[PDB]
RNA sequence: GUGGGAGAGGGUGGUGGAAUUCCCGGAGUAGCGGUGAAAUGCGCAGAUACCGGGAGGAACGCCGAUGGCGAAGGCAGCCACCUGGUCCACCCGUGACGCUGAGGCGCGAAAGCGUGGGGAGCAAACCGGAUUAGAUACCCGGGUAGUCCACGCCCUAAACGAUGCGCGCUAGGUCUCUGGGUCUCCUGGGGGCCGAAGCUAACGCGUUAAGCGCGCCGCCUGGGGAGUACGGCCGCAAGGC
């Protein structure tokens, strides 16, 4: 209850769960929400339905703060990340812009087996 | 490096006659002053094993050049030496 | 298909080593601070081998970006 | 000696006399160093590609000297010493490669 | 010799940004993570997701290749210094000074060893979760040596082209890297593919020979026993020859 109209809505992906965490104009966060912040458990956290359902709540409990513009972030690809934009795209918050701000490395880290098998 | 001039210089210093661009004195002339930098540079990056075959080579070429003097001139050959300061 | 034009085409005389003509540099770099492909810049082996490095310099320098941020998605 | 380029982006927010100050030290260091001036570019301030001591800008100095090779390190371990030089960089001189052209 | 060229060739110092981990601050709750499912695990001493700051180690995205350099092992951020090899042009100088090379000496991925340093991520062993009939494994959560630097040692390998080196000779075609030229092509060095002649048991090789010849080195002589035993040499040890 500050009334930010405005903010950010910063979508984390990852074949694990999606997650939406709605910030303001400069950074701080004012709600966010997730697979698992809705029903969904294990396995079912991951799916693009749930996407859907932790975009919206993300919006809907942005919406308490006056929540009405918003500028969307992509960090990840995975399990229903498109969804969650498309979830929030309709909400009732305006989608200013959207941007694939996904981190990469130049290189810097060994990456558990899981991710190596490469080069 | 060896700069142009550090290099006729020597030239000149050994030439045969007028114009001796290669004779093997010339030749063990330039190769002992290639060396002796090289040498010089390894007594620092002792680890920089990939250069020392070049000195390895150099010397070589050199040892080899002054054989085949000594074996057909060996007057100039102690002239060259004692003049370089090769041997030891 | 990858044809919209050479940008080695849509240009002048220009100096490659010049690790500061922000101007053109930029036109090298992708919707993120990446160098072109080949098969993008136009270039040649040896001059896009040329131009990596005078980019690189840009970018220590901070005249040119290391990587942006992609919009729409 | 051989011939380089000097490359100094120093704060943008030095006043007139901060400024023309720290191009003292410079142009007094670079002498020290046996580097000889055969000419400047001062484009002065620019946008920055990213933020370079949290500042978005920078002031550019371009200094294009004759030096003592065995000693061009030296110069820009004293050129970063300053608080104001957040960039040093010297390149070896080289000819215009020209391309499309 | 003079004049040019390309290059992740090597050694020292410097330094750039991305990312992870950690610490601090902000804002913010009830989850996060992870899987085929799960669980362990972490989180209300407030985790995850987000923002700002700091500390540290390690590696160097795009360019990047079908590419380049090196004798091999191998070699990628940028900068300077020190330094090896190598190619082209001119045909200027020496005038057989050449080739090969038992022994020697040097180099030699990874792992491994000794002393000291460092330690973010990764991760033998190990400690746990799971799966299974059982799981000393495969999947999941942790994690020590190690992986990093220095100095010394070890010297092995599918150390591979499974193809020792040098020279001469024997159709072409095509793509490519780099040098010269009179530069829609010629010419030199290098990397690939197709293929004349020929070779091959076949597969294939074929001016980058596995073709036709000469020189020198190394090596093989059915399989198992066995790279074992004995002896000797080397190594701190493991172990090597
Ligand atoms: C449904 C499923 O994937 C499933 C169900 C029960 C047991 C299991 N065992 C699995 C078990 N979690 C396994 N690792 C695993 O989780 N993976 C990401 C592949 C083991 C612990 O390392 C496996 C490789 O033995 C497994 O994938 C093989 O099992 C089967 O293929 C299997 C099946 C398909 C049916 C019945 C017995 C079986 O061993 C999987
Ligand atoms: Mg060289
Ligand atoms: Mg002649
Ligand atoms: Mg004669
Ligand atoms: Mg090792
Ligand atoms: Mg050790
Ligand atoms: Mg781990
Ligand atoms: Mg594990
Ligand atoms: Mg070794
Ligand atoms: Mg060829
Ligand atoms: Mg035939
Ligand atoms: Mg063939
Ligand atoms: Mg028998
Ligand atoms: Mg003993």
């Amino acid at each position: 209850k500050r009334q930010v109209a405005s903010g950010r809505a910063y979508i984390h992906a990852s074949y694990n769960n999606t997650i939406v965490t709605i910030t303001d104009p400069d950074g701080n966060p004012i709600t966010w929400s997730s697979g698992g912040v809705i029903g969904y458990k294990g396995s079912r956290k991951g799916t693009p339905y749930a996407a859907q359902l932790a975009a919206l709540d993300a919006a809907k409990k942005a919406m308490a703060y006056g929540m009405q513009s918003v500028d969307v972030i992509v960090r990840g690809t995975g399990a229903g990340r498109e969804q969650a934009i498309r979830a929030l795209q309709a909400s009732g918050l305006q989608v200013k812009s959207i941007v694939d701000d996904t981190p990469v490395p130049h290189n810097g880290c060994r990456p558990k087996k899981k991710f190596r098998k490469a080069s | 490096p060896i700069t142009k001039e550090e290099k006729q210089k020597v030239i000149q210093e050994f030439a045969r006659f007028p114009g001796d661009t290669g004779s093997t004195e010339v030749q063990v002339a330039l190769l002992t002053l290639r060396i002796n930098r090289l040498s010089e540079h390894l007594k620092v990056h002792k680890k920089d094993h990939h250069s020392h075959r070049g000195l390895l080579m150099m010397v070589g070429q050199r040892r080899r050049l002054l054989r085949y003097l000594q074996r057909e001139d060996p007057e100039r050959y102690r002239a060259l030496i004692e003049k370089l300061g090769i041997r030891g | 298909p990858s044809r919209k034009a050479k940008v080695k085409a849509t240009l002048g005389e220009f100096d490659l080593r010049d690790y500061r003509n922000v101007e053109v540099l930029k036109r090298f770099l992708s919707e993120t601070g990446k160098i072109l492909p080949r098969r993008r810049t136009g270039l040649s082996g040896k001059e896009q081998r040329i131009l990596a490095k005078t980019i690189k310099r840009a970018r220590i320098l901070g005249l040119l970006p290391f990587t942006e941020k992609l919009v729409r998605k | 000696m051989r011939r380089y380029e000097v490359n100094i982006v120093l704060n943008p927010n030095l006043d007139q006399s901060q400024l023309a100050l720290e191009k003292e030290i410079i142009q007094r260091a670079l002498e020290n160093y046996g580097a000889r001036v055969e000419k400047v570019e001062e484009l002065g301030l620019r946008r920055l590609a990213y933020p370079i001591a949290k500042d978005p800008q920078g002031y550019f100095l371009w200094y294009q000297v004759e030096m003592p090779e065995d000693r061009v390190n030296d110069l820009a371990r004293e050129l970063r010493i300053r608080d104001n030089v957040r960039r040093v960089m010297v390149v070896k001189s080289q000819e215009p490669f020209l391309a499309n052209a």
